RNA sequence: GGGUACGACCAUACUUGGCCGAAUGCACCAUAUCCCGUCCGAUUUGUGAAGUUAAGCGGCCACAGGCCUCGUUAGUACGGCGAUCAGUGAUGGCGCUGGAACCCGGGGUGUUGUACUCU
RNA sequence: GGCUGGGGCGGCAUAUCUGUUACACGACAACGCAGGUGUCCUAAGGCGAGCUCAGUGGGAACAGAAAUCUCACGUGGAACACAAGCGUAAAUGCUUGCUUGAUUAACGAUUUCCAGUACGAAUCGAGACUGCGAAAGCAAGGCCAGCGAUCCUUUGCGAAGAA
RNA sequence: UUCUUGUAAUAUCGACCUAUUCUCAAACUUUAAAUGUGCAAACAACCCAGCCUUAGUUAUUUUAACAAGGCUUUUGGGUA
């Protein structure tokens, strides 16, 4: 059985790779926060403070909590017949906004725009197509195939 | 220099770079990087850097707000705009790094309309006021965020010379308030902390210049050398180091009492006159084929 | 052409070696010192060598950096003693040089016992116009090659002044 | 459009070498009384005038270097799928699903904000 | 005692830290592989400023390969109390400068291991009080190992006032 | 060897340089899979108003801004 650290080591993951060494940059302080906003979670190294444990990088949960220099992420971590929701100290540095679901508003809203606008705003406007089909065929040379060996003198292995 | 290493592809492979006013070795970030960082939690609220500038022998100042996508400019005036308010000649020095504190910080109070808020004495000492909020006897004022911000350096040379120093304090009473440790003033002892305004006041009174274009001349005078060789513009647009105190301490209020902008030529420049005398990246098509022809001679 | 382009010293760069330390080397400091008339600069043993019976830290030479008329002057002397006759092999190609010399007092320095003798290193750097890209922080920058110096300029500007000779052929 | 400056982004922005640069400006550049600071005015401090664009800087250039970037490779490789099947054993094997790295080719070679300036 | 390819023995896989095993989440055994821990350190703490390496060349009395001196390179290849691992370069390094935050707390809130006990160990605020600095700021002893229930002892905990 | 012998020349083969070049890694590694692994996919929603409130933001609200939350009869008002 194993060693443990709370921080424990990898071979090739915390270590601060490829050409990406180095402190957090300024637009990563600009940045602005509100909390419940669904941000992701990623380990600089840069201070080893805030900084999760193991299970957390690449796992996308919710803040509850802006602190001076951090923010409150409750994750839901998965132990036997359930994942718990863990709350969780960081400093600011570690996590950041995704598009998971971004997206899915972004979209839905945009949509609810067009909706209404169609309806009950002004204009009505085309967008995309249904989805695949069949269809008349001019087409204009066939070929077929003959593979392997004829000419195999010009090329294969030896 | 030296050499024997590869500086090539497995050289790339092995350089990292950095950014790019690293690459330019124009900016230092750590501290602006610190400097900029704000508490989220104090919201958004608004953390101003005040550009802090001299190129070789020029004043700039500049009131912005840090921000991505390039920060941002308030207001900003520099030792050329002194000339509408007199000082013309002097432009290196502690008297004139002082001045262009007072204008901008004026200006862009004025900005947000405050003549007055935060428009400090006129007197000049050359002592210390930090902040906190106060009252309201000064006016011009509203509310959005009261003014105060901090100092963007890059050379750590908090001397009892440097005129950082200067700007800040014309900076401050003519607007600003990014209040101060008051360390290291012309005049200023640290040490068994002392203060003297008065010859901060007469560096920022230039009274050392004043002497120094004595000093300079008539005395070198004698020789015809010394005296041909430096402050030249200085005496030869001829003050004397005595007259100095007045053309100041008028700017000063001059200065204080308005600020309003000065023009420039204005009227479109020309962008056509820049691009003339340029080169643009060649045509490797047409390339392949010069090089290609060349080679196929010699 | 040229329009200003100068050549120029850029300082004097004297060493002492004192292979130990202590009142050798303070001695010599003050050899070097009055010579100079500076704050010279010591230089220890940094590492034990043993070898050499010199340890690490020792107090072994000092050093000083000259600028100034002052060295130009300086240069001559050494030279002088050297009589403006130098080997190229003396030379760094990175557009110095030096030499050694045993012995101060022909430097022009006023004998006396106390401090003797010692035999010292010199060490001559040269320099061009407007040079001063490379050693101011904001934008210090490496230098232009139509102002990176080699060797060449500096035995050429010897031949021109101080009427350099090179030995070799 | 450039310059300037603050940038933001942080390599198409980079090493390397040429060639060239109007303006504004940068710059180099002189100085060191004051202040300032240094063995040292090299740095820095303080003053800033004479010079000088040589350098910088800029821009370009370049069977340059580097990158960038796409294609190419290769459904191979390599995975996924199977009760099945051949196989001394690995394997190998089908059809069902996915899916390369290198290579070479090709092209590309900083982006762009804010404030200021300069017809 | 246990441990354990029987017991014994040896070994310690018994509290443990590391890296590796281990299938590019997560988790995973062996008396597997390769290593560590019981301390160390008033700075090796803390903060600023300054400074930049490992390494290479060229010169420079003595001095030669190896002294220093000095130019000149040089993405850290070093270096960072230490095992090991992480990180990392106008710094985190390194040198200097200054200090005591290795401080004090209603000390909640928080994490990890996890029984979703625990300790241990960490994380985030708030209050102090300091330090440091130009300033933002930092600073609750590099980061990760280096450590201890009940039970007991002991050390520390208002004087001062106004009844 | 020619040269004494050469910090010689000239041969000389080595060292070294360099580009070349084979063949390789569990505790190597750019790139980098497949196969997996987090999240997200609705009404307790969206907007519009205009509200309420705050010893939130060194404060200036104020017809500040933002923040922040609370509201909001027949949605208040709109809106699937």
């Amino acid at each position: 059985v194993h060693s443990h650290g709370y921080k424990c080591g990898t071979r090739h993951l915390f270590a601060k790779k490829f050409r990406k060494h180095g402190v957090p940059s300024v637009s990563t302080i600009l940045t602005n926060f509100k909390v419940g906003d669904y941000v992701d979670v990623v380990a600089d190294a840069a201070v080893r403070a805030g900084m999760p444990h193991k299970y957390y990088h690449g796992r996308t949960g919710i803040v509850w909590n802006v602190t001076p220099r951090g923010v409150g992420v409750i994750i839901n971590k998965p132990v036997r017949n359930r994942t718990v929701r863990k709350r969780i100290c960081v400093r600011f540095e570690h996590v950041r906004k995704s598009r998971c679901q971004e997206a899915f508003k972004q979209k839905l809203k945009d949509l609810e725009a067009f909706r209404a606008a169609k309806k009950a705003g002004t204009p009505l406007p085309p967008k995309k197509v249904s989805t695949r089909n069949g269809g008349f065929v001019c087409p204009k040379k066939v070929e077929v195939l003959a593979r392997r060996t004829a000419d195999y003198e010009a090329m294969i292995p030896y | 220099t030296f050499v024997k290493v590869v500086k090539n592809k497995a050289y790339y492979k092995r350089f990292q770079v950095k950014y790019r006013r690293r690459r330019e070795g124009k900016t230092d970030y750590h501290a602006r990087r610190r400097m900029v960082l704000q508490d989220k939690t104090k919201f958004g609220t608004p953390k101003y850097r005040l550009v802090v500038r001299i190129t070789n022998r020029d004043v700039i100042a500049q009131i912005v707000h840090a921000k991505v996508v390039g920060d941002e400019v308030v207001m900003a005036a520099y030792s050329h705009e002194l000339p509408l308010f007199g000082i013309e000649h002097g432009l290196t020095n502690y008297a004139a790094a002082y001045a262009t504190g007072l204008l901008v910080a004026r200006r862009m109070l004025a900005k947000l309309g405050l003549a007055e808020k935060f428009v400090g004495v006129k007197e000049v000492d050359g002592s210390y006021a930090a902040v906190r909020t106060k009252d309201d006897d000064q006016g011009d004022d509203e509310s959005r965020f009261p003014f105060k911000a901090i100092l963007d350096v890059g050379l750590a040379r908090t001397t009892t010379g440097a005129r950082v120093f200067g700007v800040l304090k014309g900076a401050v009473d003519g607007g600003l308030a990014v209040p101060h440790r008051p360390n290291r003033f012309p005049g200023y002892n640290k040490e068994s902390d002392a203060l003297n305004a008065k010859v901060h006041r007469d560096r920022i009174f230039g009274r050392h210049v004043a002497d120094y274009l004595k000093q300079v001349r008539e005395e070198a005078s004698s020789n015809p050398d010394e005296k041909t060789c430096q402050f030249s513009k200085f005496i030869a647009a001829k003050v004397s180091p005595d007259d100095m105190e007045g053309m100041y301490k008028r700017a000063h209020a001059a200065i204080r009492a308005d600020p309003t902008k000065r023009r420039a030529k204005k009227e479109r420049p020309a962008e056509a006159k820049p691009k003339k005398y340029n080169t643009v990246k060649l045509t490797g098509a047409e390339k392949k084929a010069a090089a290609k022809a060349k080679v196929a001679a010699v | 052409a040229n329009p200003m382009r100068e050549i120029v010293v850029k300082k004097l760069c004297i060493n002492i070696c004192v292979g130990e330390s202590g009142d050798r080397l303070t001695r010599a400091s003050k050899v070097l010192e009055q010579l100079c008339e500076q704050t010279p600069v010591l230089s220890r043993a940094r590492l034990t060598v043993r070898t050499f019976g010199i340890r690490r830290n020792e107090k072994i030479a000092v050093h000083c950096t000259v600028r100034g008329k002052k060295a130009e002057e300086l240069l001559e002397k050494g030279l002088k003693v050297k009589e403006f006759e130098l080997k190229s092999y003396n030379f760094s190609d990175t557009g110095s040089f030096g030499f050694g010399i045993s012995e101060h007092i022909d430097l022009g320095i006023k004998y006396d016992p106390s401090t003797g003798i010692y035999g010292m290193d010199f060490y001559v750097v040269l320099g061009r116009r407007g040079e001063r890209v490379a050693h101011r922080k904001r934008r210090v920058s490496r230098v232009g090659f139509n102002h990176r110096v080699r060797k060449e300029e500096a035995m050429k500007w010897f031949e021109k002044v101080h009427d350099g000779i090179i030995f070799q052929a």
